[PDB]
């Protein structure tokens, strides 16, 4: 390799999209789709973040459920609220507990300093260094402390191992903090980050403000400034520093960076016809609609800003480097990105890419669409009574809990000779997987039962219940299992209180799980002390006097709560008359707030009683909604996004009934709907119960996504509860006990269907699992230990079956107590397969020859945090084709990979640090046969303290002993079978692989994963030697070892690499490369030249075909020295050229590279070679891209690109034996490339380009206007508006790609849309290629008129020349074949005639099955798939579940057969096939 | 059919490699014994083959290859028992620096027979392109068989467009002074010029010394120049044989040949095409050349398999109408022939279910004679008969390995009947028709150690060179 030639952009290309990046699923279950970013690379590195949808993900900027933020330092909070001190404790975003890092001597990594990057300080510091509770990879990081902390403010540092490098909170907007007093630190924000080239990057923060805000959020929320949105980002310096710059004083000015990311919530003009401006103006940026505030930290947390436009700028003249005077940056390209707005939600319709013109006309990419579910109780079905219940309540006839890990609770009417009649749902017989009742009871032998304060909860947070025991002098309880365990009595230093009043009885504030009791109310705050079920002494505090008091226990027609009508997931205090509404704002320890009101409801007051009232939030936000009871109807106030409420909405009660004072309201999920369903008795008559219907969905899941390309995602999701209830229900068929150790419920991504676009073909996938698990300690989700996947695709079809997709595979869930069961799981229908891989652990040394580690059991608290770190760990897999057959049972193939961990030290003496490591795999592949699969091991034996694989092996098995007969059918010639067995096969094969790196890590330096020394050697042997479960490590790592180093080996080879600089061949700071170093041969390899040579011979055509003597690497204690080259010989200045390639080779022996560059060094612009050819090229600077070239005969050659940076358009010229020719300079012929491939079917020979391009994806959307749709309605254009503003239409006038369904839908409205539509085809995404026979210096140039077709999924579909006139077939205005009436094509003259070629019945795999014949035709329009499945001539590829064509079937009948074993592969043909 | 159950199969070590070939072989005519049509295949440690076999060798226990490799496991220097131990090497950089072969059978075989060839190239600061090659005459003397002369950078050979290139190979049989070329990079002329007499068989060709200064002296006064013209698209605009030969062509819309000119030298260029169609394949349909003639052609258009041609002088041609010929195809379902006829009788064939031929019947013209090395005289003028080419048939037989055996034939018309046997070696692919030689041990010291044969068709004068 040498530094790139000069090199054309690429000439050439296809009509495609960008973000189809829909993700796969996993043990974790919130699925998640992300796309990237459609902004530069800079000069080389530039931010690299990338957005994303989540199912699990809250609300943003990015809006509900989206995801693209960046990264900052933060303290925990499920632990509770921070007592902003030092026994705080913090996070890194990699989402792992960080603490404080360990010496060599076990002592904290701390001091005092007084330089950085040897900048000394402006001030005496301190500083410490931090380690994570878990390490993936090995980043070194420190925190930064004033000597002083008050002085100032504390900050922080990073170095990954690469060296990349980042810093947070040096300045307020990198901080954030209480406003009030920002000494209570929330967190360090990134701000910048340096290259080691000394390029950079920063990152802007904007705060809060009241633009756009009103009276009412004025009076409320005068606290938001400590707020921030990433408003832009900035690159390309100026010039270099490989330093932080803010070490400085203060960052230079906005000049100083070259590329901008800058990103607006609508300030700039959102319409398409104005191209945004770098500087915003004064419109001032919105306030989402459904605005409101998070707590969580102990403070207020206003959230206010979404974005709709996101912008990429460059300084044109200044990359250039021309000019520098108001280089105000071009808006190079605008994403953007468009919401459904609601009271209480807002999230992404829609985003598009869009670039404009030099005259300011947009360009667009197609549009993309979601729609997560939408809450809607326009939708609310009505009542049904309750056969399965229906007198089970009415005060005391009722009671009820989960205990037995159901996510859903058993009833269980219970008393003190009390019956236990555990009642508890089941599946119903038949109907959908969604069908329940509740079936028998079951009393159990059980606790005293009474006198006890004996009562249902969990206290501990254990997810078993804690029956409670609270009687006179005696306190305790007893756990439930699961399984029903009554565990022992527990007395445990138990410390409840007097309890003197139950009322005001506190639960929730301490923190979530952990809840504890405190009696409370006016001018005082009494105090919780519960951890886990024990308590330390509670205590007195109170908030601050001007606070308002909430109190308790007056029943003077109001109601109290302590719940969430703002679902933070804080039951925060709220007080509740019949005319105002007041809710205390959380502050956790000893505080709340002065409470809000809320506004949207009132009743009349003289009517109205406490009580006839209910609180279970309904819309699924967590904000508690609210219903009242009314003479025949319920009213149902739901809650304006947590601040205030809507329109109440009225619903009949049954018909007949009216509720009243015996009547008892109650929600909940009745069918596993995942939010609760309506539930109540009316006591009055002998039945009593009904249940109300709701919605079929958890709302808000994205459910959908498109592109205007035509994709789908038809999203698929259900109940991992149901899951349990199923997983359940089918193992007590199978009368085995169960047990699921995720008793805690959500609802899950399961499956979905995507469709193919054009053809109607379609595809299934599914997601299903076993062995729910949760945390009994942590109260964490701990995973599936069996994952299962399945799939097909589908077709209109003909003859050929699909069959689905199996596959089953393991992961650790880190809980022995079940994860021990999923060894019963796996399939032995093979046997000799060997032992599981089995977890196992080690810790490192010091020891002497740069230490060691010990391979050992911890203690079992450290397998506790072992397990949890494993937990996710892929374990097994196992896979499968699903057939009738006898071996649908058996899988292609089976895999199962171990995993092993290092244990560490920490200032957490509590626990240690860990780390894992998938230390092997074993995969045995059958090819779904039973009998003898092939096999191999992998596994790494060596590494170090940071876990590189400084040895490694790898193990191929001979074949198992010669069976009696085939099991592959008799058609094989049973010489086939009792042939295939060998010397060759009797045989072990065995890779060693072994290498060790450098590690520049002192001081400031981190570099690290340095490559260095490697060799290679093998072994082979007898299959007598082996043991009959194989080697392990554990095996031939010991002195005994059958591959000890004593065994004369192969050695198979060796590598290594010289850097250049100022280290001895070893790395400098940039570890820039002198050469690589390339191997030829040795006393082993010279026999070739031992067959011919003398030694003077020998060593001369050594010498002369380029190799040396150099040492051989791992020496061995014999080893001779090896003949050698040594390649890649590469020069650079320092960061003031930021090391940029000067001048490049392969090798001595041959010619060096010369480069050239621009001021800046963003690219090369000329190059000149060993033979000095010199070489031209120039750069359109918005792309950076060479729109020039010339060779060094003068030789221009030349392109041009559209705005969105794609080539549209060619040509060259020069000399010709040293004539002048080619075509004109451009500015000699200033052309125009037609607009429209309508217009160019009418081009004319001898433009002065080689080639140009035209293209039109959108076409797929049929294109309207304003006055087109009024040609129909008349109004002239307020439909048109509404429309449009319903998302009908684009503002480019495309019917929208959902609009088509959502305004039929909404709005009913018909053929009257057909009108628009129908005779216009969905036109795939098409292009029209032109080029040039000859030189413009020929006019007659022939006209090479292609059109081709493409989509988003297998791209190119088809493409077509026009030719000269004759007989073909034509396309009809419907797109079928034009037919004669028996059918045939009407194949008759045309004067447009085409050649048509590449149509095939594509497949979602991507291929296709039937590929399809070419023809004539007279058309440029796309023909019908359904003519052409009827009438046109394609072989059979009958793929395999591996992709593989086992079989073909010609177009007439013969077929080329295959079949495929581990050990051999059949195959015949058409002549031979006919066995028929 | 009786063709099925014949399948090929692969199959492999545990490293994945294929340890034999598989077939399943059956003569039609004798069908309960489908053949043992394996063979061994044998690789090294590194997973490449060290060696393969002929079934018919393997009882006799003798091998058949050799191969010796380096550090990245690259085969060097190599032999087989009918190849001869041979070499090409290579630069670290894979140029090539020398070949050899002919190396004889006791092991310390005579490289005084390598027929060696050598290279030679550029050096800095230009790039090392090979400026040169040598023969060599094993253990003696070696001479200069090109130049490949390298162009500088003037603005002369950017004019030409030759800057850097190879201006002058000096050649075997001369040399092409390339002399222009386009900004297309296509050439557009060279000064191919012969040797000072090049029906001098002994004048070197080689290229020692200085410079052509002293070559003048070897190359010829036949200064047989080309020269070109070229479209943008890089299809010829016009070329020229400088002795006076030249072209012309033109294309459709998209790209197929519509017409050529041609030269003859000095002449006038004429059209050679009066008529045209292509299939939408843009194989023939229609055509109608110079000759007037209507021609046509018929296809399987799934698969071009061209069941027939037919053509005719036109009614209203020049010499009216008549049908000149009327062929007629049969194939089989992979596609091989099994008939054809034509009319203005008939032939057949048969193949092994390998698709090696076994039978080729038909018609062939009496008076020819069993076939010897000549060709007979023509029949003229041409037969309107409709026999004189009387029906015969015709049969092949071939080894268990990749030989032939004989050739079996019958004239029932004549009575002209006879066999062609091949005698071959016991160990190696020499061998010929057996009265040449009958015996098939001798039969093998008839070749060179490059595997030539050591003289012609019945022992006459022959001698094989460099590049063989």
């Amino acid at each position: 390799m040498a530094i790139t030639t000069l090199s054309l952009p690429k000439g050439g290309g296809a009509i495609n999209g960008m973000g189809e990046s829909v993700g796969q699923a996993g043990p974790d279950g919130m699925v998640t789709f992300s796309i990237p970013l459609p902004f530069s690379a800079g000069r080389g590195v530039a931010p690299a973040l990338s957005l994303s949808y989540s199912s699990g993900a809250g609300n943003g900027p990015f809006g509900m459920g989206w995801q693209c933020s960046a990264m900052s330092i933060s303290r925990r909070t499920q632990k509770g609220v921070p007592q902003y001190n030092e026994d705080d404790e913090f996070l890194s975003p990699s989402g792992e507990v960080m603490a404080i890092a360990l010496n060599d001597s076990g002592f904290e990594d701390v001091r005092t300093a007084n330089r950085l990057q040897g900048i000394p300080l402006p001030f005496s510091y301190k500083v410490t260094r931090y380690q994570p509770r878990l390490i993936q990879d090995f980043i070194k990081i420190e925190y930064w402390q004033p000597v002083k902390q008050t002085d100032g403010t504390p900050f922080w540092i990073i170095y990954s191992p690469d060296g990349q490098t980042h810093i947070l909170g040096k300045n307020s907007h990198s901080r954030v903090a209480n406003a009030e007093n920002p000494s209570q630190i929330a967190s360090w924000l990134l701000e910048e980050t340096v290259t080691p080239t000394g390029e950079h990057i920063y990152y802007q923060y904007s705060g809060e403000n009241q633009v756009n805000c009103t009276d009412a959020e004025i009076a409320l929320h005068p606290q938001d400034s400590a707020q921030r949105y990433l408003a832009r980002i900035d690159y390309g310096n100026i010039s270099p520093q490989a330093s932080l710059f803010v070490l400085d004083e203060e960052l230079p000015n906005l000049t100083q960076w070259l590329f901008h990311l800058v990103f607006d919530y609508g300030e700039r003009d959102i319409s398409i016809n104005k191209i945004p401006t770098f500087e915003g103006g004064t419109t001032g940026w919105l306030a989402r609609p459904d605005m409101f505030s998070r707590y969580d930290f102990g403070i207020e947390i206003r959230n206010r800003r979404l974005c709709h436009q996101v912008l990429g700028f460059h300084r044109l003249e200044a990359l250039n480097d021309r000019d520098v005077t108001d280089e105000i940056p071009v808006l190079v390209n605008r994403l953007t990105l468009d919401y459904d707005l609601n009271n209480s939600v807002s999230t992404l319709v829609a985003v598009r890419q869009v670039a404009y013109e030099t005259d300011g006309s947009p360009i667009t990419q197609p549009p993309l669409e979601f729609d997560y579910q939408r809450f809607d109780t326009g939708s609310i079905p009505g009542w049904q009574e309750m056969p399965q219940l229906e007198a089970f309540n009415g005060y005391q006839p009722y009671q009820m809990i989960d205990l037995y890990g159901e996510g859903t609770p058993g009833i269980l009417y219970q008393e003190t000779p009390g019956a236990w009649w555990y009642k508890s749902p089941q599946r119903q017989i038949g109907g959908d997987s969604n069908a329940v009742t509740y079936g028998a009871m079951k009393a159990l032998p059980k606790i005293p039962r009474l006198q006890e304060g004996a009562t249902l909860m969990d206290i501990n947070g254990d997810g078993r219940l804690d029956w409670v025991i609270t009687s006179a002098g005696v306190r305790g309880f007893h756990s439930i299992h699961s399984t029903g365990e009554w565990t022992h009595f527990t007395p445990l230093n138990t410390l409840p209180t007097e309890y003197f009043h139950p009322k005001a009885q506190l639960a929730d504030l301490v923190g979530a799980g952990l809840s504890d009791l405190v009696l409370i109310g006016p001018k005082s705050v009494r105090l919780y002390a519960n951890q886990q079920g024990n308590w330390a002494p509670a205590q007195d505090v109170t908030q601050a006097e001007n606070v308002s008091l909430p109190v308790i226990g007056i029943d003077s027609r109001q109601l109290v709560a302590f719940a969430d009508m703002l679902g933070s997931g804080q039951q925060h205090l709220v007080e509740i008359t019949a005319d105002s509404v007041k809710c205390w704002p959380n502050m956790g320890h000893g505080r709340f707030g002065q409470p809000l009101t809320l506004e949207g409801f009132s009743q009349p007051q003289t009517s109205f009683n406490p009580d006839r009232v209910f609180l279970a939030d309904i819309d699924g936000s967590g904000t508690n909604d609210i219903i009242y009871a009314h003479s025949e109807c319920l009213e149902i106030y739901l809650n304006e996004s947590g601040n205030r409420f809507s329109k109440p909405i009225s619903l009949l009660l049954p018909d007949g009934v009216n509720f009243d004072n015996t009547c008892q309201l109650q929600a909940a999920d009745i069918q596993g709907l995942g939010i609760a369903s309506l539930v109540m008795t009316v006591p009055h008559m002998s039945p009593t119960h009904w249940r109300c219907d709701l919605a079929l969905n958890k709302p808000w899941l994205l459910n959908v996504m498109n592109n205007n390309r035509g994709a789908e995602t038809c999203l698929f999701y259900r109940s991992s509860a149901q899951f349990w209830l199923d997983e359940k229900q089918l193992v007590e068929a199978a009368g085995q006990q169960p047990e699921c150790h995720l008793p805690f419920p959500m609802h899950l991504h399961w499956r979905s269907e995507i469709f193919d676009e054009i053809t109607g073909n379609r595809l299934t996938q599914e997601q299903e699992y076993a062995h729910g698990s949760w945390d009994g300690q942590e109260r964490e989700f701990r995973g599936f230990g069996r994952l299962i996947q399945r799939d097909t695709d589908g077709f209109a079809q003909v003859d050929i079956p699909t069959h689905p997709s199996r596959t089953v595979s393991w992961f650790a869930t880190g809980i022995p107590e079940i994860d021990t069961t999923l060894s019963a799981e796996f399939w032995r229908g093979d046997d000799q397969a060997f032992s599981p891989f089995s977890p196992r652990f080690t810790r490192w040394e010091n020891d002497s020859e740069a230490g060691s580690d010990v391979a050992f059991i911890p203690s079992e608290h450290d397998a506790f945090w072992l397990n949890r770190a494993m937990k996710g760990q892929l374990l097994r897999s196992e896979l499968y084709g699903d057939d009738g057959t006898p071996e649908a049972e058996i899988p292609y193939s089976v895999t199962e990979m171990r995993h092993q961990v290092r244990a560490l030290p920490t200032t957490d003496a509590t626990v240690p640090s860990a780390w894992c490591s998938t230390i092997e795999t074993r995969s045995y592949q059958y090819q779904r046969v039973a009998a003898d699969p092939q096999c191999s091991q992998q596994v790494v034996i060596k590494a170090d303290r940071y876990g590189s694989p400084l040895l490694s092996v790898a193990i191929n098995y001979p074949r198992r002993k010669k069976p009696e007969k085939s099991p592959y059918p008799d058609d094989l010639p049973e010489t086939l079978f009792d042939s295939s067995y060998d010397t060759q096969q009797q045989q072990l094969h065995l890779t060693k692989q072994q290498q060790n790196y450098f590690h520049l890590t002192n001081d400031d330096n981190w570099l690290l994963g340095l490559p260095k020394e490697q060799r290679n050697d093998g072994y082979q042997y007898d299959q007598e030697r082996a043991p009959a479960n194989g080697f392990t490590l554990e095996t031939l790592i010991a002195s005994n070892s059958l591959i000890g180093s004593n065994q004369p080996f192969t050695y198979l080879g060796q590598s290594r690499v010289a850097y250049q600089g100022g280290v001895d061949e070893q790395p400098s700071l940039q570890a820039l490369v002198a050469y690589g170093e390339t191997a030829i041969l040795d006393e082993k390899t010279l026999q070739a030249f031992v067959g011919v040579l003398d030694s003077k011979t020998r060593d001369e055509l050594l010498f002369s075909a380029g190799y040396q003597l150099a040492p051989r690497l791992f020496r061995v204690e014999s080893e001779p020295d090896v003949w050698v080259a040594r390649q890649g010989y590469s020069e650079f200045g320092d960061y003031s050229q930021f090391w940029r390639p000067l001048s490049q080779r392969s090798t001595l022996l041959t010619g060096k590279t010369t480069l050239k560059w621009d001021k800046h060094y963003c690219v090369v612009i000329e190059t000149q070679d060993a033979a000095q050819l010199v070489t031209q090229a120039r750069y359109d600077y918005r792309f950076l891209t060479p729109y020039s070239l010339t060779d060094a005969n003068d030789n221009q050659h030349y392109v041009v690109l559209n705005p969105f940076g794609e080539v549209i358009a060619s040509r060259f010229w020069g000399t010709e034996a040293g004539k002048d020719a080619g075509y004109s300079t451009p500015q000699a012929k200033p052309f125009v490339v037609p607009a429209t491939i309508e217009a160019a079917l009418a081009l004319s020979p001898g433009i002065p380009v080689a080639h140009c391009a035209i293209f039109e994806p959108e076409s797929w959307m049929q294109k309207l206007t304003q006055h087109d749709v009024s040609e129909r309605m008349a109004d002239n254009g307020t439909l048109w508006n509404a429309l449009l503003q319903a998302r009908f239409v684009t503002e480019d006038g495309y019917v929208c790609a959902l609009g088509r369904r959502r305004w039929m839908a909404r709005h009913g409205l018909s053929v009257l849309m057909l009108t628009l539509l129908a005779e216009i085809p969905r036109t795939p995404p098409h292009s029209l290629t032109i080029t040039t026979d000859r030189y413009d210096s020929d006019d007659q140039q022939q006209l090479r008129q292609r059109i081709l077709f493409s989509d988003g999924f297998g791209r190119l579909l088809q493409s077509a020349q026009r030719v000269e006139a004759g007989e073909s077939w034509q396309r009809s205005e419907d797109s079928s074949l034009v037919v004669n009436v028996s059918g045939t094509p009407a194949l008759v003259v045309t004067d447009n005639r085409w050649a048509v070629s590449g149509r095939t019945e594509y497949d979602g795999k991507g291929q296709g099955i039937r590929v399809y014949q070419p023809y004539f035709l007279d058309d440029w329009r796309y023909l019908s798939d359904d003519s052409a499945r009827t009438d046109l001539f394609a072989d059979t590829h009958i793929y395999d579940p591996l992709g593989r064509e086992y079989q073909v079937i010609t177009a007439k009948g013969y077929r080329r057969e295959r079949q495929y074993t581990p050990w051999f592969v059949v195959n015949q043909d058409e002549n031979d096939t006919a066995a028929n | 059919q009786l063709f099925s159950k014949t399948p090929s199969v692969t199959v492999f070590d545990n490293r994945g490699l294929s340890v034999r070939d598989i077939a399943y072989r059956r003569h039609p005519d004798t069908p309960k014994v489908t053949e043992e049509c394996i063979t061994y295949h044998q690789f090294d440690f590194r997973g490449f083959l060290a060696q393969s076999l002929d079934p018919r060798l393997n009882h006799k226990e003798v091998t058949n290859f050799s191969y010796l490799t380096d550090l990245n496991g690259n085969i060097i220097y190599t032999q087989s028992v009918d190849a001869g131990n041979t070499l090409v090497l290579n630069d670290t950089e894979g140029r090539s620096v020398i070949a050899m072969t002919n190396i004889s059978r006791n092991g310390k075989d005579d490289l005084s027979l390598a027929v060696t060839r050598t290279f030679q190239y550029e050096n800095a600061p230009l790039p090392g392109r090979p400026l040169s090659v040598t023969e060599q005459v094993n253990g003696e003397n070696a001479r200069i068989t090109e130049h490949f002369v390298y162009a500088g950078n003037t603005p002369q050979e950017k004019n030409l467009n030759l800057a850097g290139q190879c201006v002058s190979y000096y050649d075997a049989a001369g040399l092409i002074q390339t002399d222009s070329v386009s900004l297309t990079g296509k050439p557009l002329s060279v000064s191919r010029k012969l040797l000072k007499n090049l029906d001098d068989t002994n004048i070197l060709a080689d290229w020692q010394g200085n410079d052509t200064s002293a070559w003048n002296s070897l190359l010829a006064t036949e200064i047989y120049t080309t020269v070109t013209r070229t479209d943008a698209a890089g299809a010829v605009l016009t070329t020229i044989d400088a002795v006076g030969n030249q072209q012309r062509v033109a294309f459709d819309i998209a790209g197929q040949l519509s017409a050529s000119w041609l030269t003859l030298k000095g002449g006038q260029e004429q059209v050679i095409i009066k008529v045209l169609t292509y299939s939408a394949a843009g194989q023939k349909l229609r055509e109608e050349g110079g000759n007037g003639v209507v021609t046509t052609y018929t296809y399987e258009a799934e698969t071009q398999r061209l069941i027939g041609i037919k053509t005719e002088r036109p009614n209203g041609h020049a010499a009216g109408a008549k049908v000149l010929q009327d062929l007629r195809y049969e194939y089989d379902p992979v596609g091989n022939v099994l008939s054809i006829t034509n009319d203005a009788p008939e032939n057949a064939y048969r193949y092994d279910s390998l698709y090696q031929l076994v039978s080729a019947s038909g018609r062939e013209v009496a008076g020819a004679g069993q076939q010897g090395s000549d060709l007979p005289s023509p029949l003229v003028p041409l037969p309107s008969d409709s026999s004189v080419y009387t029906n015969y048939t015709r049969t092949y037989t071939y080894d268990s390995a990749g030989n032939l055996m004989r050739i079996r034939h019958s004239a029932p018309a004549t009575n002209n009947n006879y066999t062609l046997n091949i005698t071959v070696s016991e160990r190696s692919n020499r061998g010929v028709m057996s009265s040449l030689t009958e015996n098939p041990a001798d039969v093998d010291a008839l070749f060179t150690a490059s595997g030539s044969q050591k003289c012609l068709q019945q022992g006459q004068s022959l001698i094989w060179t460099p590049r063989g």
